[PDB]
RNA sequence: AACGCGACGAUAACCCGCACGGUAGACGUAUAAGAAUAGGCUCCGGCCUCGUAUCCUAGCAGGCGAUUCCUCCGCCGGCCUCGAAGUGGCCGUCGGUAAUUCGCGUAUUGCAAUUUAGACACGCGCGGGAUCAAAUCCUUUGCAGACGACUUAGAUGUG
RNA sequence: CGCGGGGUUAAGGUGCCGGAGUGGACGCUCACAAAAGGCGUUAGUACAUCUUAUGUACUAGCCCUGGGCGCUCAAGCGU
């Protein structure tokens, strides 16, 4: 009576799923309009992540890991708000792995090019320990 | 005439290309497909008739049969042939020491008036030791090709004919692994 | 992202036939030279017996072909099945359309010189990222072989080695990401650690 | 040693003239910068200087290289495709040909 | 396929004169798993929207001498490898070699007017004196022959 | 409707040939002729059962029968 199935475990669509948008927001679904469209508001303190209240097209989006627990199903701005510092979604959104990539790419695309100098000057010190690291081994 | 022939046209070749070979397998022992013989003539055989549903039972059926003379074939050569998208293709050939005079007649077109000299620098590599070379001709073989043909004549030294140029056909080795039929060649 | 390259090959296969053929054709006319390698998994769309029926109806719309260069010939191999599409989207009776053609080059399997090189791919289409689930397709590999094409086993047992080159190919490649990683993170430790920041600030 | 390049233009290439279905009109060329691919990209590229760099198998200055300048007046599409005048316009079978995209004059 | 192709055998030189140094388009023209897309990879920790990545990238178009480093690159040999339309690895010789820190010269090319720098085919291509190797012709032959056409055999020999 | 430079358009178009979108939203489809045959799919209407989800007939789509290259979560149709 042993069951060995290697399926995909997709992410569900839920009320208290947050999504990414993107334009770098997130948004918390809290009622689903139909197949493609759901209605999501992201009450986050930080201007950089904040959405407004409206409908979000889900081929625009992109689902997080991230879910708010028990969100009930059509809070208003202020519901989810309370939800939204309790269980810290922006602090476990800087924890995932999307976020550093955004903000490797931005901290890169700051980069002048004076600063890029650095880098090219920069890596070639660290490259050096590493060839003498690669020959030992 | 059947369609199948017509248009006739005289063939361009005296010997005749064989054309088509039997389809090999590993699991036969090694052995040859074909060898060249000289049309010798012809008689009369009487038979004890052994074939049964045949009301010439152990009996006297009169045949006719030909008399195909076969001197010993003289093995100079080896081609290996290796599989492209675009057909089947010589990969290379090898050959050996000391090759005959008659094969080099049929190498050449005027023998008189030329001199002896087909197959020198050759021998010369195989005697001054670029013998590398033929480690690596005879393992390029091994390696790649997958149908490998034997070069072989016959002698009129020998038969009893009034020329003296030999007559070359390929001839294949099947019957094993691509490594047992090149040792055997 | 329109990025200019001397040669780019582009793997075919789970890529549809017009699609890949108008995207290379454009690219030849724009000036960029084309290789395309496995014809033989090149996708048409539909049943395959619906490519049936577009084979017979070419056919039938032509009274006294040419045996060598038309006629059934374009259908007998994948790779100028291929040539066949990218020729009718190319001026070709024009000396800028016989130029783009010269810049294509096209192969069934991979051939020595384009294993070695980088194989990408093109999005736009792509099978699997335009097809609806549930559609029905062919392989452009047994429409050429249930026309005549001749060297269907010969190229699978070509891909099939070159696989066998290519596992070993990982197996160095493996060897490589281990020390790779190692030495990162021993180097790390003496990578005076005043730069090892500022790296950080940049983004490498 | 330094082993590094000298290059300091953006690549191009000349895909046509200014179009209708049959009516080319060859005092306006299209040219597709490399890297660029939105209108807004093209927008910086208005007004820079556009080289065409050729070979002509006789010397007549000590080199055979012969030099056309122009310059990208307005973008061309959606895509980032720039039209551009020059001083004569380019050959025909320049059609894909290399072109380089000075970076002046500047407003950087 | 006489206007497709592969392998192999045998294969043209010195002297004198004299004319010039292409390519539908190089400028870092760097990057090899396979396979799937109702999944997959791995260092077995974890990881995959994102190639928006990785390598390379400073100096007279890139000098000289140091301090300083045994890192990177290149040429020849050896050992191996690569054949679907052939190539890379390792070792050794030699040459160069900002990872770090300097002292020397660049100008008046006078505020832009070509950044005259790669790859391949042979250096482009010619006229008179100068040498092999074959074939065509010749004689002959008959398995071939309407005539052409085809095939033997002629130079030392089982002629 | 004079000869030129520049800008904007109409009718038509923007997958390639061909300048311009493999652009965005939502559905449907896989190729003569009649109240015609569909155990193909979707959309709507009218009747009947039900702790005492269905099953019958129609209406509307549109398909099976009755320029080249190529296209099918379109490069087809409607807005």
């Amino acid at each position: 009576a042993e069951i060995n199935v290697e399926a995909t475990s997709w992410r569900r669509v839920e009320v208290g799923r947050v999504l990414k948008l993107e334009n770098g927001s997130l948004a918390a679904i809290v009622e689903i309009i139909d197949h493609k469209r759901v209605l999501a508001d992201g009450p986050s303190s930080d201007p950089k992540l904040a959405t407004p209240r409206g409908i979000v097209p889900l081929s625009r989006a992109l689902l997080t890991p991230i879910v708010i627990p028990k969100l009930p199903r059509g809070a208003r701005t202020g519901a989810v708000k309370k939800a939204w510092e309790a269980y810290g979604v922006d602090a476990k959104w800087k924890e995932t792995n999307w976020a550093k990539k955004q903000l490797q790419q931005e901290r890169r695309q700051s980069l002048t090019d004076f600063d890029r100098f650095k880098v090219m000057r920069l890596k070639k010190q660290r490259r050096f320990e590493e060839r003498k690291a690669l020959a030992k081994i | 005439g059947s369609l199948a022939f017509l248009p006739r046209k005289r063939a361009a070749r005296h010997r005749g290309r064989v054309k088509s070979f039997p389809k090999d397998d590993p699991k036969k022992p090694v052995h040859l497909t074909a060898a060249m013989g000289y049309k010798a003539g012809m008689t009369t055989i009487v038979r004890d008739l052994d074939r049964p549903g045949a009301k010439a039972h152990k009996k006297e059926v009169v045949e006719a049969v030909t008399i195909i003379d076969c001197p010993p074939m003289v093995v100079v050569g080896l081609v290996g042939y290796i599989e492209t998208p675009r057909g089947l293709r010589s990969l290379t050939t090898v050959w050996a020491e000391h090759l005959s005079d008659e094969v080099k007649r049929r190498f050449y077109k005027n023998w008189y008036k030329s001199k002896k000299k087909a197959f020198t620098k050759y021998a010369k590599k195989y005697a001054e030791n670029n013998g590398a070379s033929i480690t690596r001709e005879l393992e390029r073989i091994k390696k790649y090709c997958t149908v490998v043909r034997v070069l072989a004549h016959t002698q009129i030294r020998k038969t009893p004919l009034k020329q003296k140029k030999a007559h070359l056909m390929e001839i294949q080795i099947n019957g094993g692994s691509v490594a047992d039929k090149v040792e055997f060649g | 992202m329109s990025s200019f390259e001397s040669v780019v090959v582009i793997d075919g296969k789970g890529h549809l036939l017009g699609r890949l053929a108008s995207i290379v054709a454009k690219q030849l006319l724009s000036g960029q030279k084309i290789v395309v390698v496995r014809c033989e998994a090149l996708n048409i769309s539909g049943e395959f017996f619906r490519a049936k029926l577009k084979y017979h109806a070419y056919l039938r719309k032509m009274t006294r072909y040419n045996p060598t260069r038309g006629g059934p010939f374009h259908f007998r191999a994948p790779s100028r099945i291929f040539y066949k599409a990218v020729r009718g989207m190319i001026p070709h009776k024009t000396a800028r359309g016989a130029a783009a053609l010269e810049r294509l080059k096209v192969f069934e399997g991979v051939p020595p010189p384009y294993d070695k090189k980088k194989k990408m791919v093109v999005p736009q289409a792509l099978r699997v990222l335009r097809l609806q689930p549930g559609r029905k397709y062919c392989t452009v590999g047994r429409l050429s072989h249930e026309v005549g094409w001749k060297y269907q086993d010969v190229v699978a047992r070509l891909e099939e080695r070159r696989k066998a080159k290519g596992a070993a190919y990982y197996e160095r490649k493996k060897l490589a990401a281990r020390q790779l990683s190692e030495a990162k993170k021993a180097a790390a430790a003496k990578v005076d650690p005043k730069v090892s920041e500022a790296l950080a600030a940049y983004g490498y | 040693p330094s082993e590094a390049g000298h290059r300091l233009y953006v690549k191009g290439r000349h895909l046509s003239y200014q179009r209708g279905r049959r009516n080319t009109h060859p005092k306006t060329s299209l040219i597709k910068i490399e890297g660029v691919d939105d209108t807004a990209a093209a927008n910086f590229y208005l007004g820079k200087r556009v080289a065409y760099v050729y070979r002509a198998q006789k010397e007549v200055r000590g080199t055979k290289i012969r030099v056309i300048w122009g310059k990208i007046t307005r973008p061309h599409g959606n895509s980032g495709v720039v039209r551009a005048k020059f001083t004569h316009p380019l050959p025909a079978r320049s059609f894909g040909a290399s072109v380089r995209i000075m970076l002046y004059p500047s407003s950087i």
